[PDB]
RNA sequence: AUGGCCAGAAAGUGGUGUUGACGCAAUGUGAUUUC
RNA sequence: UUUUUACUUAUUCAAUGAAGCGGGGCUGGACUUGCGUCCAACUUCUGGAGUUAAGGUCC
């Protein structure tokens, strides 16, 4: 493991438009289900460009160009306010709050459904996929798309040393006693 | 106006009771980071 | 003398103007460091009659201690 | 004529296109921890319920009263050293040819500073003016001196700069300076002095030294409670 | 997640955590077939 | 003396390289009033490039 899997912290283009980066590669997370992509943006105050992770959703392509913003389009890959997306769409990577870069959906598979929108407490209402039901700030961003992986648990793991070699890079009690 | 009148006046009455230097320099910092002066070793 | 009024205003600790001072002394040396240097005693009538003299060589130094 | 050789390349400053200029970042700078805590300290002072007997010291003397004020006790500075040698050398010539020190020196005239000798003289009712200065710290020292002196029937005012009043008394800072007597011909000037500070601050400040201090908002608060009220009186 | 499981005498202390339900932790049973 | 109903200045949590927070002014669009609100200023076919201010105007 490198880096984190975060979105961009919370600025003046985010709050206010939308900036572009390039998918630039789609990487392999050991302990984690998911494939992670490396996308590089552009600094608005220096020369130098800013290269980041995400979590990869599924569809995405290396080369592939998204949008992280308020005022960004719908399109899978796309980072979006959850103000800013209709009912029923579903994301990934949501915050708790704006600005913990992301908190909610993060495993392979998985998505939080958008049920509804307060526009007078400036809230919204989701849907997690335990199919608990929260409230969270209607400024929290969220990513297009279900996070890409899906399917993984229908394979039978069928060996303890298949057992083993998955638990030795997530460091969990392996074997377990009674 | 009213209120341009009433402005030169209290100008005035602050002028007299107080004086003319109300005015005072402010650096400009094209960084957020304060760094610790260079002095005489 | 000025220090026995400071004595006998030392006395009130609960009336407004000593409840006031001490709430914003507490709020600055909260924010200042455990121990710290004090440039002069914020209390010169007790640090005059604990042994305190305005003479080079006497420190008076602030530290706060979890009660 | 121009040389058409040259153009412009104006930048559009965006989000997303070139990249942002130079801006005054000085509203948003990390600041010392020393520096942070000397502006949140005037802040909260500002922000909290100050006691009439602290408040009180907000109302000091203004440019012009200040100044004749300054102009009267700068004819009354303590000897200063050099002076003080010289009187010294002279009393000593004196006593050798056989004479008092009183035959060569003659009474002297100048102003009282020093804390408790300025109380002293306030309490036996010898000083004629009293002024403090306004941001003593610690206040306790002079937060009683307002009422001593209305106790005692002293004209008194509260005067900007304790580094004001040592540049007076020769020292780096004085806390409270007084007038006990002036020479016959700065009596009338003395008297002109006390009665324009009686009829121009002590009745202007009658009643205002008995209100609490502080109690402002700040400025996102104000605006924010602007907004509620304004909302409310519209719905 | 102002969460669970923990650790430390305490801490502006630490782990799980570069973690977020296809996950983490504790259990009971223990391939398949039968049930 | 009690209740709620708010505020932030104590205290607690989070983020940042403490970079654009709030209130106004300019422009355009909507409604309403018959001129105040709110809402937007700015980059979407492309795995390129963007950095040493170009320029205007008084000296």
């Amino acid at each position: 493991r490198k880096a984190p899997a975060k979105f961009r912290p919370l600025d003046y283009a985010e709050r206010h438009g939308y900036i572009r980066g390039i998918v630039k590669e789609i990487i392999h997370d050991p302990g984690r289900g998911a494939p992670l992509a490396r996308v590089v943006f552009r600094s608005p105050y220096k020369y130098k460009q800013i290269t980041e992770t995400f979590i990869a959703n599924e569809g995405m392509y290396t080369g592939q160009f998204i949008y992280a913003g308020k005022n960004a389009a719908l399109t899978v890959g796309n980072i979006l306010p959850l103000s800013s997306v209709p009912e029923g769409t579903v994301v990934s990577n949501v915050e708790e709050k704006p600005g913990d870069r992301g908190a909610l959906g993060r495993t392979s598979g998985n998505y939080v459904t958008v049920v509804g929108h307060n526009p007078d407490e400036g809230k919204t209402r989701i849907k997690l996929p335990s199919g608990a039901k929260k409230v969270v700030p209607s400024s929290s961003r969220g990513m297009i798309g279900i996070v890409a992986g899906g399917g993984r648990t229908d394979k039978p793991l069928l060996k303890a040393s298949r057992a083993k070699h998955k638990f030795a890079v997530k460091r969990n009690r392996w074997p377990k006693t009674r | 106006s009213k209120a341009a009148k009433g402005a030169q006046a209290k100008k005035a009455a602050q002028a007299a009771l107080k004086g003319v230097h109300s005015h005072k320099k402010t650096k400009v910092r094209k960084s957020t980071t304060f760094h610790r002066p260079k002095t005489l070793v | 003398g000025a220090l026995k009024y400071l004595e006998e205003l030392s006395k009130k600790k609960q009336s407004d103007v000593v409840r006031f001072l001490l709430r914003v002394r507490c709020w600055e040396y909260r924010q200042l460091n455990v121990i710290h240097r004090a440039s002069r005693p914020s209390r010169p009538d007790k640090a005059r009659r604990l042994g305190y003299k305005a003479k080079q060589g006497y420190v008076i130094y602030r530290v706060r201690v979890r009660r | 004529p121009k040389n058409p050789l040259l153009e412009k390349r104006p930048r559009n400053f965006g989000i997303g296109q070139d990249i942002q200029p130079k801006r005054n970042l000085s509203r948003m700078v990390k600041w010392p921890e020393y520096i942070r805590l000397q502006r949140q300290k005037k802040i909260l002072r500002m922000r909290l319920k100050v006691p009439p007997a602290i408040a009180q010291f907000q109302y000091t003397l203004d440019k012009n009263l200040a100044a004749q004020a300054f102009k009267l006790l700068n004819k009354y500075r303590p000897e200063t050293k050099q002076e003080k040698k010289e009187r010294l050398l002279r009393e000593a010539t004196a006593i050798k040819e056989g004479k008092k020190k009183e035959d060569v020196s003659k009474k002297p005239y100048t102003v009282k500073y020093g804390l408790n000798h300025v109380v002293g003289l306030i309490e036996n009712k010898k000083a004629s003016l009293v002024l403090i200065a306004n941001d003593v710290d610690p206040i306790e020292l002079v937060v009683f001196l307002p009422a001593l002196c209305r106790k005692m029937g002293i004209p008194y005012a509260i005067i900007k700069g304790k580094a004001r009043l040592g540049t007076l008394v020769h020292k780096k800072t004085a806390a409270v300076v007084a007038i006990t007597e002036v020479r016959s011909e700065d009596k009338n000037e003395l008297a002109k002095l006390i009665s324009a500070v009686k009829e121009g601050y002590l009745e202007k400040v009658e009643d205002t030294r008995k209100r609490w201090g502080g109690g402002i908002m700040g400025f996102k608060a104000q605006k924010r409670e602007e907004k509620r009220k304004k909302s409310l009186e519209t719905a």
